[PDB]
């Protein structure tokens, strides 16, 4: 990558365990006396796990309003300022406004105004009335534009006074009869609800450790590099992440903002506003894309996978990554019928069993002194020695396995069983439990799982065996009857 | 199964060979270029 | 046109062409087939003649006449039934042969080999 | 052009005419009609000019051959040459020469294209045809919305609506631009005197007699009233050239190009009179549309159906190739524009070929065959699937409906897909009713409409009484499907037969019948017409009866079916697997690599296909048929193929079968075969797997190939040749190296793990700089190497990455877990294999070869198997084969019963076997027990059905994983079987584990066997050695990732462990 970049090793950890930026390696292996930084490298030699946990951080040279709190349904900013959504939406983004922040500083400038910039005449109308004494000593004192005025206003109003004023407004509204006109019928209710949610939000703000100014963020965190990697394929193929693309766009436009602002000197006009609001829109796209009017698309006529897109969705986060987890000690198969099996017994193929109880067989070989080392035991396993099956017929007796039908429908779709070794490639299943699994034999697949913990084995043996689950929980009718 | 017969369609022609007109050999194509 | 081979080898000739063929000099046995489209058993005769025309590549000439087109000519040739074949010797000394009905192909081979 | 017209009207047409006719039509006309659209582009300096003469194009014979095209992964194509010069307006010259525009792929005898060594086929599509469609979708208030939608060739909708005699408006899109006026962009007489053409032009006549002002040029001048430019603007719109061109699509270009089909549909629905060459929107068209819309409410009128086939059109290979050629020509003209821009500033006089390169056509066609969803790899599981794939129709694809936004009415059988689309062959799953097949006799007629043959009944006897009817002409005739075998005391012409008038099913006298369908194979597809006694099977089971014939495995040696429908012969003919003679003559030479024929002077050599690989890993083994010296006519069979014994398709074998519950081993849908099917090779097939390994050019070196690998077991290199690739004949097992290339590893002693350094130092293992890179055989996949291929690269690059292909065949028998299926939807899983002395035997001592479960017949309701069963027996005892057309119950009543019972009695009488036809329970007999010598108390139905072997084999479904690869981010087992993944548990599964009240089991399926970086290693350690497994403390890495991307949105997520004994916060670090 590069220093001060998306994969900047200087801020994150080393890309290799022990190898620094230059390339030297230090043996640590312990949490003991060792140089934390390698002088010129300044990089620790601990494992690259810190790569996936280090957080990046960028500074936008303009306050940025969070998308969730401004663009979504009844934005909390509108209730906080007691202002229409169109007004604040014109303060930023569209930029067709000029807000007035009432704050600590006195207001020797006559009157306040709220905002007015949408008329083509204002290009050369106000300059005759505006400035007239310097530029920064009038324009930069107050009347700010963009998200800065919004954030300053957020940092100005007193919550307790807001509560008192909204309570007074509620009392004033409640003492009016009306009930004569449909428009008047429905006008009071919306305003009263507005006031009630306003005091609710304000009271929540008062007694919490959260400040309102934080909804208009100024510093953007950056997701760790390893969690958004670029796949290294043979021949030089790279499968990067779109997150890198939006991040690169955002930081490049922020760099352009810093270049323009630090080179103020001959101060320009609408160009600074245009570029600053372009940066704001870029951050908006990065945070929550697909929620704005125009969703940006990459070089395939396809919208990017936004952070909200990752968070929200049946295939993104909070839905299957934290719930649907592939597990070890598992294997698919095909199901056949065995009428000779007892109710507390199933049948596992010889190929499946050796790939699930491999480690217990490694026990059996090492302990019984028929093998010496892990590599020797695995080599003996890989050559299908006749003593291997004696071990994988000896560690499986008494170790339950959970059989699971892939299209699970009811509670009895997963059941524990005592496996035995059968010859073939199919799992033999008891016929009575078939209706418990709702399983026919026209071709179906069953997944096996092995409980490793002693507590888990106790659970499987003493709670999920098909001899203490003979009744369905619907009405209490038998579930295993002669079919 | 005896093809041709009364209940089978006419034989399917080779598609390259069927293109009698809109197709020329390499030699004639080379000749007509000069 | 030399690019795709013909599906059918037997060539349909008019009455005058058949008269010219029989009158003119010949060096190979001649086969004259009488047939019609509405005919029932004539499909099998057409198939058998098509098969026979392949084994005898250039040693025989096989032609057919459609009685729906040339009816009087077929009547003049003493045809009293549709599945009719005429075998013509390559020499004018030997007389012709008329066969009626759906005769087997092997007897046709015997006819134009051992008798023509 | 037209071939013999009586094709499909006197014989079943070949199952190739769709693709073949489409490609021939494309080559004949689309090239001409697309080359003419090429412009006369030139330079703005008035100095150069480019011309493309149209009536000079021709194609060239392909350089490579199809065998070499698939042999070197090339693209079988022909070069397109067009004669056209370049004009220079500098000395007023024109250099005329023939140029090479590019390359166009060609179809083979199978109807497919060979692109990059891959067989690909083009799937037909069904799209709503251009025209006018009236609709009404009601309202929540109870308001009728009379919509007058108009569809152009591209899809431009300009609706018209009335709301209780309201103002007719051209709704453009969404709810905007509600325009009322019908002004002309030329001549529209908006005033009067032409609008008063049907009943009345008032309908709120310009409100206050003008609504603003009057005709002049526009109803406010400035073109198209004030809505000349009202599409989108940042504020107020003002007329501009770019805006005018953009809105021309919405006004005239993309919303008034009806095309041929659109003009025909508009002239039909509105019953107008305009010359058919006029394919644009006329004022009279909109006037008549508005008249019909207003008159619909006033009594008379009718609403259109969105599903009727007369309102749909078919796109085939011809139209797709024409559109691709148009795109390629547009790209080409852009390229020549750029070149001519660059051909002046460099001061060079080039020959016309230097202004045109074959970049656009070639790349365009490769992108088309590689990315378009309507071009799919050919399925070559068996000869049936090759034919089935070509004849498909789909509503999906570009410009069509999808599997998510498709309504439920579009997924139903309209009473118009009768002679055109099969009603019992579709695709299961989400896209049900959106992908279907074609009827056997169906044919794409003019204007992309499906046509079906029908016999016309008339008292004139014209000449050819059969016609090809289209859906528009189908519903206005009375199509009988009955018989003339009924006589009453009156006259025969008053007898009643079922018919089909409009979209109903009546019963009418014979005297009012206009047409009469006579074909049995007219309402079904290829898959559904291979089922004997289909009329005795429930229509629910026909879908899977057809779908389980496309999964058949071509066995080693083939065998013909005793009972069939007679369509197998044409399927075999048209599959392309056969080798049919293209010339007459005698077979003068035959070897099992070639057949040499001599006929009409020249001598023709036909090379056979000995052993090859299919797209689904199956062999294709041909075999000569006629011996030396015999003669063949044109088109007759010369060589057999895979699963094509004789001239017939043969996907299975005939086996003795008895329906009885043996011991519960045939529970549900389990089958109980005998050992006789595994030692006589009754079900034995060859599967060839293709392992491909390539090389790359890294920084250190280009991954040198070698026959030796440092510190690799020599036993694993026993079969490795001196060059570095295993030679033929080696019985390679699992884990054996096929191709091993010493990829140059970095001299990264610093990056090497301390455990590796300890292993190499303590035990003296040498330190090498080469990665262990080889094509190790995966689990399974054993076999004997039958072919090896080694190739390199040859192009601009000086380095040649070598790719190696290894073909490993495997003779797989039939074992427990395989799937054997019949032709009537009776599937099965082999459960047990018994010795021949342990199976029931008939009263002649012959052991049974297969035992089915009788209970499966009343459930699926497929009695048609039983008939076949019994009939098969007769064939096996009489040396005769039956080819029975479906629906034989028209001649008689219970005709199949008569046929089966008469054949059984004849077989029992000719060969003295009185158990074949017991005259007290016909078709059944009393079989004995193979392990007691006792007769089963009730008679059992026995027979000789045709059983197939399916492709879903058990060895392709086994799994097992203790540990291994984990995903880079989620740190979970990867996926499936190729990546050695682990089975997934989620949602419902967890709900079961919570239901049982098991917490440790659920906990350890999310922490230990999943995300935990530090806990998988420790369970591996405490499981290699033995201890008490300790419960984890830290959350899995899933929660860490969750808090990570909730930090990226400026949000916190903090865990806490407030103690119950000290109230001290114990905030975890995350």
């Amino acid at each position: 990558p590069e220093k001060d970049g998306l994969f900047c090793e200087r801020i994150f950890g080393p890309i290799k365990s022990g190898i620094c930026a230059c390339g030297n390696y230090r043996v640590i292996g312990d949490e003991k006396e060792d140089p934390k930084f390698c002088e010129q490298c300044g990089v620790e030699f601990v494992d690259s796990r810190i790569r996936r946990y280090q957080m990046g951080y960028i500074k936008l040279a303009c306050p940025v309003t969070h998308v969730w709190y401004l663009k979504r349904l009844p934005s909390y900013i509108a209730n906080f300022l007691d202002k229409p959504l169109k007004e604040l939406e014109g303060l930023v983004y569209c930029d067709f406004s000029f807000a007035r922040p009432i704050a600590k500083k006195p207001t020797f400038l006559r009157l306040r105004g709220l905002f007015e910039y949408e008329i083509q005449s204002w290009k050369y109308s106000i300059p005759l009335f505006f400035t007239t004494q310097g530029f920064d000593t009038f324009r930069n004192r107050e009347i700010s534009t963009g998200a800065g005025a919004i954030r300053e206003q957020l940092a100005d109003l007193d919550l307790r006074t807001i509560i008192d004023y909204s309570f007074a407004e509620w009392k004033e509204l409640g003492e009016e009869g009306s009930t004569g006109n449909e428009w008047e019928d429905r006008k009071v209710g919306r305003r009263k609800d507005f006031l009630v949610r306003r005091m609710e939000l304000v009271k929540h703000f008062i007694r919490t450790n959260i400040e309102p100014e934080w909804m208009v963020l100024c510093l953007l965190p950056v997701l760790p590099p390893e969690l958004r990697p670029i796949i290294q394929i043979d021949g030089g193929k790279l499968m990067s992440s779109d997150i890198n693309e939006l991040y690169r766009r955002v930081i490049y436009r922020n760099n352009t903002l810093t270049d323009l602002l630090s080179t103020s000197r001959s101060t320009p006009g609408e160009l600074v506003m245009c570029q600053e609001k372009l940066v704001q829109e870029a951050v908006d796209t990065l945070l929550d894309n697909g929620i704005r009017g125009q969703p940006m698309r990459d070089g395939h006529n396809k919208v990017y996978k936004s952070f909200s897109d990752v968070i929200e969705g049946k295939e993104g986060r909070f839905r299957e990554t934290l719930l649907g987890k592939r597990v070890d000690y598992s294997g698919r198969s095909v199901i056949v019928v065995g009428p000779s099996l007892s109710l507390h017994r199933c049948g596992l193929p010889r190929e499946i069993a050796i790939e699930l109880f491999q480690t217990f067989v490694i026990r059996g070989l090492i302990r019984q002194h028929l093998a010496s080392n892990i590599g020797v035991a695995k080599r003996k396993i890989r050559e299908k020695e006749p003593i291997v099956w004696k071990i994988l017929q000896e560690v499986m007796q008494g170790h339950p396995v959970l059989l699971n039908r892939a299209p699970t429908l009811h509670r009895l779709g997963i059941q524990a069983f005592q496996p035995i070794l059968v010859e073939g490639r199919a799992i033999c299943l008891h016929p009575l439990v078939c209706k418990g699994f709702n399983a026919d034999f026209d071709g179906d697949q069953m997944a096996v799982h092995v409980p490793l913990s002693l507590e888990a084995q106790a659970e499987a043996r003493l709670l999920m065996f098909s001899h203490m689950n003979l009744l369905s929980p619907a009405i209490g009718d038998p579930i295993s009857v002669p079919t | 199964i005896d093809y041709r017969g009364p209940d089978f369609h006419e034989p399917t022609p080779n598609m390259l060979a069927h293109l009698k007109e809109h197709g020329k050999i390499i030699s004639r194509e080379d000749l007509e270029k000069l | 046109a030399k690019h795709v081979r013909e599906d059918y080898l037997v060539k349909k000739l008019s009455a005058n062409e058949i008269t010219e063929l029989v009158r003119g000099e010949r060096n190979v046995p001649l086969i004259i087939d009488f047939y019609a489209t509405w005919c029932g058993p004539c499909i099998l005769m057409a198939q058998e003649l098509e098969m026979l025309a392949v084994e005898y590549e250039k040693n025989a000439m096989i032609v057919k006449v459609d009685t729906d087109d040339e009816y009087e000519f077929a009547r003049d040739m003493q045809v009293r039934g549709l599945p009719t074949l005429y075998f013509i010797s390559p020499d004018p000394n030997k007389d012709a042969i008329r066969t009626e009905g759906l005769i087997p192909i092997q007897m046709m081979r015997d006819i134009l080999d051992n008798d023509m | 052009m037209l071939r013999d017209g009586n094709e499909g009207m006197s014989t079943i047409p070949g199952f190739n005419q769709i693709q073949f006719e489409g490609f021939w039509r494309f080559i004949d006309q689309g090239l001409t009609e697309e080359l003419s659209k090429f412009p006369k582009m030139e330079d703005t300096d008035q100095e150069i000019e480019f011309q493309l003469f149209v009536e000079t194009y021709q194609l060239a014979e392909p350089l490579i051959k199809e065998k070499d095209a698939v042999y070197e992964s090339l693209t079988y194509s022909s070069e397109l040459y067009v004669s056209a010069g370049l004009i220079w307006k500098t000395r007023r010259e024109m250099q005329e020469q023939t140029i090479l525009i590019g390359n166009i792929p060609l179809m083979n005898s199978l109807g497919t294209f060979i692109v990059n060594g891959i067989y690909r086929i083009v799937i037909n599509q069904i799209l709503q045809s251009p025209g006018i469609y009236y609709r009404s979708e009601l309202d929540h208030n109870g308001i009728s919305v009379y919509t007058g939608t108009i569809i152009s060739d591209w899809g431009g909708r300009s609706e018209l609506e009335i709301d209780r005699k309201a103002r007719i408006w051209a709704r453009v899109s969404r709810k905007q631009k509600i325009s009322i006026l019908v002004l002309s962009s030329a001549m529209g007489s908006n005033l009067r005197e032409i609008l008063d053409n049907v009943c009345y032009p008032e309908i709120f006549l310009s409100f206050l007699n003008d609504k603003e002002k009057k005709k002049i040029g526009s109803k406010e001048n400035a073109i198209l009233e004030f809505y000349q430019q009202f599409a989108c603007v940042g504020g107020d719109p003002v007329f501009s050239e770019s805006l005018c061109k953009d809105l021309q699509k919405k006004f005239f270009q993309q919303r008034c190009e009806l095309g041929r089909i659109g003009r025909r549909n508009m002239n039909r629905r509105l019953n107008l009179d305009i010359p058919e060459n006029n394919t644009f929107l006329l004022p009279r068209d909109i006037l008549a549309a508005a008249d019909h819309l207003i008159g619909m409410k006033f009594g008379m009128g009718t609403l259109d159906d969105m599903n009727h086939l007369k309102h749909k059109r078919i796109r085939s290979v011809a139209d797709l190739l024409q559109d691709q050629f148009g795109l390629a020509l547009v790209r080409l003209e852009n390229v020549v524009r750029g070149t001519i821009s660059g051909a002046i500033r460099h001061k060079l006089i080039p020959t016309p070929q230097n202004l045109v390169t074959s970049t656009p056509l070639t790349t365009t066609f490769e992108s088309f065959f590689g990315l378009h969803p309507l071009s799919q790899v050919l399925d070559r599981t068996n000869p049936l699937t090759q034919i089935v794939h070509g004849r498909k129709l789909s509503y999906l694809g570009p410009g069509g409906l999808t599997g998510r936004t498709a309504s439920f009415r579009i997924r139903d059988i309209h009473p118009s897909h009768y002679g055109r689309i099969c009603p019992i062959d579709t695709s299961e799953g989400i896209n049900v009713g959106l992908i279907g097949s074609l009827a056997i006799h169906a044919r794409i007629g003019p204007w992309g409409s499906l046509e079906s043959p029908y016999y016309e009944i008339s008292e004139r006897s014209k000449r050819v009484q059969m016609l090809y009817l289209s859906p528009s002409r189908d519903e206005y005739y009375m199509l009988a499907s009955g018989n003339s075998l009924a006589l009453n005391q009156g006259i025969q012409e008053e007898q009643v037969v079922p018919a089909r008038y409009r979209q109903e099913f009546l019963t009418i006298a014979w005297e009012q019948v206009h047409f009469r369908s006579i074909f049995s194979f007219q309402y079904f597809s290829i898959g559904a017409s291979l089922i004997p006694f289909i009329e005795h099977n429930d229509a629910n089971r026909a879908l899977m009866s057809s779908n389980m014939q496309r999964q058949a495995v071509p066995l080693s040696q083939s065998e013909k079916c005793i009972v069939g429908t007679g369509l197998e012969r044409q399927v075999a003919l048209d599959s392309g697997v056969l080798a049919i003679a293209e010339h007459e003559g005698k077979i003068i030479y035959t070897n099992t690599d070639k057949i040499v024929l001599l006929g009409n002077g020249n001598t023709v050599s036909i090379p056979l296909v000995m052993y090859q690989r299919s797209n689904k890993n199956t062999c294709m083994h041909q075999k000569p048929q006629i011996p030396r010296g015999k003669c063949v006519k044109k088109g007759q069979i010369l060589a057999d193929g895979a699963a094509t014994v004789g001239g017939e398709l043969a996907l299975g074998k005939n086996v003795l079968v008895a329906y009885m519950p043996w011991e519960g081993y045939n529970f549900e849908d389990a089958v109980l075969i005998s050992e006789r099917l595994v030692y006589e090779d009754i079900y034995t097939s060859f599967h060839i797997r293709k392992y491909e390994i390539q090389t790359y050019v890294t920084s250190q070196g280009p991954e040198k190939v070698t026959s030796e690998i440092p510190h690799l077991e020599a036993h694993l290199l026993r079969n490795l040749d001196k060059n570095g690739i295993v030679r033929l004949g080696s019985w390679v097992e699992t884990g054996d190296i096929l191709v091993g290339k010493l990829t140059p590893q970095m001299a990264k002693e610093s990056s090497y793990a301390p455990e590796d350094r300890l292993l190499r130092a303590i035990l003296g293992i040498q330190v090498s700089t080469s990665k262990e890179t080889c094509l190790k055989l995966p689990i399974g996949g054993r076999g004997r190497v039958i072919d090896v291929r080694w190739i390199q690269k040859k192009g601009g690059s000086s380095y040649n990455p070598e790719t190696i292909h290894v073909y490993i065949s495997q003779k797989r028998e039939i074992k427990v877990g395989d799937k054997v299926a019949g032709r009537h939807g009776n599937k099965g899983i082999i459960s047990r294999i018994l010795l021949r002395q342990d199976m029931p035997y008939l009263q002649d001592g012959r052991p049974v070869d297969m035992i089915f479960n009788p209970l499966g017949v009343p459930s699926r309701m497929n009695v048609g198997q039983i008939f076949e069963c019994s009939l098969g027996l007769a064939g096996s005892l009489l040396d005769r084969h039956y080819r029975i057309a479906p629906f034989d119950e028209r001649y008689e009543q219970e005709a199949s019963r008569k046929l089966v019972f008469s054949e059984l009695y004849e077989a029992s009488k000719q060969t003295a076997n009185p158990w074949v036809f017991e005259p007290e329970y016909p078709g059944k007999s009393r079989i004995f027990d193979g392990r007691t010598g006792d007769p089963f108390e009730q008679p059992v139905i026995i027979g000789n059905p045709y059983i197939l072997k399916l492709i879903h084999q058990v060895d392709d479904k086994i799994h097992g994983r203790s540990s291994g690869h984990y995903a880079l981010v989620t740190q979970q087992p990867l996926r499936g079987r190729a990546k050695q993944g682990g089975q997934r548990v989620g949602e419902m599964e967890v709900w079961a584990l919570e239901g049982f009240g098991v917490a440790h089991i659920l906990q350890e399926m999310l922490t230990y066997k999943s995300d935990h970086i530090k806990a998988r290693q420790e369970v591996l350690g405490t499981t290699i050695i033995g201890g008490t497994i300790p419960n984890p403390e830290d959350a899995p890495e899933s929660f860490r990732l969750l808090v990570r991307e909730l930090r990226s949105l400026a949000l916190e997520l903090n865990h806490f462990l407030v103690s119950e004994r000290n109230f001290q916060i114990n905030r975890m670090e995350a």
